[PDB]
């Protein structure tokens, strides 16, 4: 009997949605933007919080989904939809409308893809600062132990958004985003117990207590 | 059966087991490893010692305790001096709880060390306080039922979460000994440098966090002395400290 | 098969060989 | 017909992809080269050259030479903080615009030693002694010179040398530092203290100039490219 | 220690960015689209070359063209798949009059077909320029009684390029849009130059209007 | 000390260290980067000489001057001939800016060769006139000020940018010298030749363009001399002209 | 491992490795 | 023609 | 240069030669 | 080159 599927790099090299947004054909408000955190999403923030340090590339695989929303106007003909993803790393202009100049993305990475092939998936090197990613931060951002209490005075990976390319067209089109994490060449460290109680924030540990398991009458009850 | 840094000399045991954290006993940063520039202070037999902090008292109703280990030696002697004065530090510990109660006693205590303990507050819009996280030569203490959702800013002292939001009885995978006062009068564990970067600063990051909790509690017939008091002594080990300055809290 | 075609090595497959 | 099977990214255009492409020009016969002088390699090379440094990033002075100048003057005092600034080579004012800021500006990361050079434009006749002080984070900036001591410092005297480098080294807790401001990255705070006041003769002017500059050292790197804030666009240029 | 790596010219111009993009509609003779191949129309990627005097690099092309149904007075329109025609004109061949015009056969002229839903079209281009550099900045005239143009539009030579679509769909108006993207690969730079500061105002010229050196604060010790 | 070009000699000090551009010392073309067919006339001494332009005073409130190279020596002995005779031409400069004061006396310029130096109009639909950019025999003055905004053809002055759109401040890029009065009385920078093309007209083009901008402005006490003195002295070195023919403005 | 595949250097990749 | 380019030997064609 | 990549051989390409 | 086809009209243009 091998242990091989118990390993850390197959037990986290498993695409995960961490979130999903959306976006629509109208206005010129019509971009979408996330700050990127792994927190947001359950399963894969407790696979990962199973460790307090963690170190790895990763494989980002988008699912990107649109529907014809309704209109009124007669014979609605779209042609096919092209997306664009931006990645804005901290500190980089920000897209404020879907015709700004920051799409441009001269420096800023990006991805242009059409509806209806593969999705597109692109891989990311260990982007930290530190010599590893942390899961946990019993500390402050402020030096007088003040201000902000928690993991989100480290998360600092930059924006990411998202637009349609096409030049939109008598009937409206609402599309839906959905991210995928997958760490590939994982090291972890410092394991910790698994989380009992439910998640309720994305930027601190804040929990409502729980019991320790299920129960059963009586300590012979079988 | 004795071990001495310093000017301090800890009696324990007969050939009894010291848990060496993760494996690793604490040294100091290599060369490699390093990336600030300035040279390091390293005030060895001054700064390394067994600092004894406040004793407290076991109760039959005591649900737990724990210290945030930096912020706990922050006030003692030399090495609160340096963390002060320094913007970056690196330390290990050499934590020894003492507790000693008669055969005609009875309890168990958890004694471990939780690195990144980040805590959970009562209102789920906020984060706890830094006193109510904070206890340095305090005690905090674990509370035997849930705190209160309008307590505002407060830590979730639920004991059978740990403030943590897991199963207390789960704390184990975190290096730890057991005091059962049937065959144990204290618990010694030799916790390293634990963090992600080589080097932090000591005030606004308690890299680890000492908690003692008992899962048996302290019991004795009438007659048997009622006051089990445990004393927490805490060691520096292989400290450093760099980026000299003005010092502040 | 364990030919890499991209010059960086995050674009590598997992380590998941033995 | 080879059996193949796609993966996913296929038909995906990323920016910074690496693949060969057809080129529309076969056989075109390129002009020959040419030793043009002053071939760069790296940015680095660019941003380890000394820019004057507007300290003196007083509304008034921002549109005149005056940015550049610090004064400095013969006081009856001991003491007196000649100027001060935080470490944020690519996010404070005073040095997001020098050539080493512009290039951290297309950069997320950065990590490495800064020189400030400090050149007294005073008369050849003027004495003096600065207190160059480099604090880390974590108190305050330092209110007074003798807060400012108990960091990394260097003691200036302009009796003899007109230029003196302070070379502010790497200390921090992670490797890299964002180039935009974050607490957790806090940097530290540069101040200048008079040392010895500005001993002048008869007839020779009391106030004088002080010209910084700024450059990157050997172990200085940027990290994970980005667009530059400073750039503007909302229609084609024409 | 730490490496340079990402730091290199290579890396910093090498990144796809959008040099111009342009419209096109099926309806008219006019519903094909030209434009004059300069850099200097938008603000990031001009900079980025305006950081240097002088740079040499071959170029890859990427084209991202996406269209949208027009208003349309009929009673059900469904377009068939679109596709398109790029044509490069170098400086002096014939110049496409009209949708249909007979400059579209490219016997000679390179030209790229792709048709929508694919990925989109790449073409690398070499060193195309007459002197052993490119010039990304020129302190003279055009003519040799200094007198006429004054800048670096004295040089830009570099062709049109004109885009329609191949299908002549009828039962609908479709308006297409066309991406111009520019990847400078195998780069050599010289003679570095300060940074941009104040904003652009021309294409064919340096033409600002002045700005303040820096963003300014309170007072010299206020931090 | 003494350099000696041609039949000219100018003298600088020991310490005073020449900047060499871009680490390169002018040479004369090699028949593998050459274009032009026609053998080359080489002048020597009669062009690569020292002509020493006109005088200009620095002020407490000036501003900073300007000279495009090729049209400063246009109008200069029998490079201009050649100039004037030739289609093509190639040439490096050593530049000698000469300024001297007393030790009552202070302030300090910024001495920069700025190759390319396309510089932008005050009338944004507008580029300046070949009068505005150019003055060969007398320089042309950066301004304290942002020049009209509707002036026609002019040349934007406003100093703090250097009439490129930049920021003054980081000229330093450019080969360059600082002359401090404190400790400095004049600057030598040897250009070679920048371009890129092997020859180029001489008219049409202004390969480089030295500037002189006071950065610390001269300032002294009652008494102390007033009229302080600024001349350049640029020698053409390793001049080639291809091309000869009518000769022409 | 890379190879590459058209008759002219143009095509190649960026010159990173 | 047989150089199995996945790691599992389930990912195999027959045994033929 | 041919390389039958089936293992039947009615899948190979035609004897033209 | 290795050339696919086994008809020479079927190889690239005689460049290089």
């Amino acid at each position: 009997h091998s242990r091989s599927e118990s390993s850390i790099e197959n037990f986290l090299c498993r695409a995960a949605c961490v979130y999903y947004a959306t976006y629509t054909n109208n206005s010129e408000k019509g971009y979408a933007e996330w700050v990127i955190n792994t927190r947001q999403v359950a399963q894969l923030r407790r696979k990962l919080e199973l460790f307090t340090y963690l170190r790895f590339d990763l494989e980002l695989t988008f699912v990107i989904t649109s529907a014809q929303q309704p209109s009124t106007a007669t014979s609605v003909d779209a042609p096919v939809q092209t997306h664009q993803i931006m990645y804005v790393p901290p500190g980089g202009p920000v897209p404020t409308k879907v015709t700004d100049y920051a799409w441009q993305t001269s420096t800023n990475p990006s991805v242009f893809w059409t509806e209806g092939n593969a999705p597109p998936r692109m891989s990311i090197p260990f982007i930290s600062i530190g010599n590893a990613y942390s899961c946990f931060y019993d500390g402050w951002t402020q030096f007088s132990r003040n201000g902000v209490y928690g993991i989100n005075t480290l998360n600092n990976m930059g924006t990411l958004y998202m637009r349609h390319v096409n030049e939109a067209g008598q009937g409206p089109i609402k599309s839906t985003v959905r991210i995928y994490f997958k760490p590939k060449h994982v090291k972890a460290w410092v394991p910790r117990p698994p989380r009992l109680c439910q998640y309720e924030k994305q930027k601190n540990v804040n929990f409502t207590p729980t019991g320790v398991t299920t129960t059963r009458v009586g300590i012979t009850t079988t | 059966r004795s071990i001495t840094l310093g000017n301090s000399t800890i009696t324990t045991q007969e050939c009894a087991n010291v848990v060496v954290g993760y494996g690793v006993w604490p040294e100091y940063l290599k060369d490699n490893e390093a990336t600030a520039e300035d040279q390091p202070t390293q005030p060895d037999v001054a700064t390394c010692r067994f600092y004894t902090l406040e004793s407290v008292q076991w109760m039959k109703n005591s649900a737990g305790w724990w210290w945030k280990l930096p912020d706990a030696l922050s006030q003692m002697g030399l090495f609160g001096q340096n963390m002060q004065y320094h913007y970056l530090g690196r330390t290990g510990y050499t934590i020894h709880v003492q507790c000693n109660a008669s055969k005609f006693h009875q309890g168990c205590l958890l004694v471990v060390c939780v690195p990144e303990a980040e805590m959970g507050c009562s209102n789920l819009n906020n984060t706890p306080e830094f006193a109510e996280l904070s206890g340095g030569d305090t005690a905090r203490m674990f509370t035997d039922t849930q705190i209160g959702e309008t307590n505002s800013k407060k830590v979730q002292t639920a004991v059978w979460n740990a403030g943590m939001g897991v199963g207390v009885g789960n704390l184990t995978i975190y290096p730890h000994q057991w005091i059962n006062l049937r065959t144990n009068n204290s618990a010694t564990i030799v916790m390293p440098y634990i963090n992600s970067v080589p080097m932090d600063n000591m005030f606004r990051h308690n890299n680890l966090t000492l908690m003692i909790i008992p899962f048996v509690p302290l019991n004795y017939s009438e007659g048997s002395s009622p006051y089990v008091p445990i004393t927490v002594t805490i060691a520096p080990m292989c400290a450093e400290y760099n980026g000299l300055r003005l010092a502040s809290s | 098969t364990n030919i890499n075609y991209y010059k960086d090595a995050a674009s590598n497959s997992a380590n998941r060989q033995d | 017909g080879l059996p193949v099977m796609t993966t996913p990214g296929s038909t995906q255009f990323l920016t910074s992809d690496d693949f060969q492409s057809p080129s529309a020009m076969p056989q075109f016969d390129v002009t020959p080269e040419m030793q043009i002088p002053g071939r760069v390699n790296n940015l680095m090379e660019i941003a380890e050259v000394d820019s004057v440094v507007p300290v003196n990033n007083t509304e008034a002075n921002v549109n005149s030479l005056k940015a550049y100048q610090i004064p400095v003057q013969s006081n009856s005092d001991n003491g007196k903080q000649v100027f001060g600034f935080p470490l944020q080579p690519g996010a404070n004012g005073v040095l997001n615009r020098t050539l080493l800021g512009e290039i951290l500006n297309y950069y997320t990361h950065w990590s490495g030693s800064i020189k400030l050079t400090f050149m007294f434009c005073g008369s050849a006749m003027a004495t003096g002694k600065f207190l160059l002080a480099y604090s880390p984070p974590g108190a305050g900036v330092p209110k007074n010179r003798k807060d400012a001591m108990l960091g990394t410092h260097v003691i200036w005297d302009v009796g003899l040398q007109s230029s003196c480098v302070l070379c502010v080294p790497w200390i921090s807790q992670t490797h890299y530092r964002y180039v935009v401001e974050d607490e957790y990255t806090a940097a530290g705070y540069i101040t200048c203290w008079y040392q010895t006041n500005i001993v002048v003769p008869a007839d020779v002017q009391s106030s004088c100039d002080i010209l910084c500059f700024v450059s990157a050292c050997n172990d200085f790197s940027v990290r994970m490219l980005k667009d530059t804030p400073f750039i503007r666009q909302d229609t084609f240029y024409q």
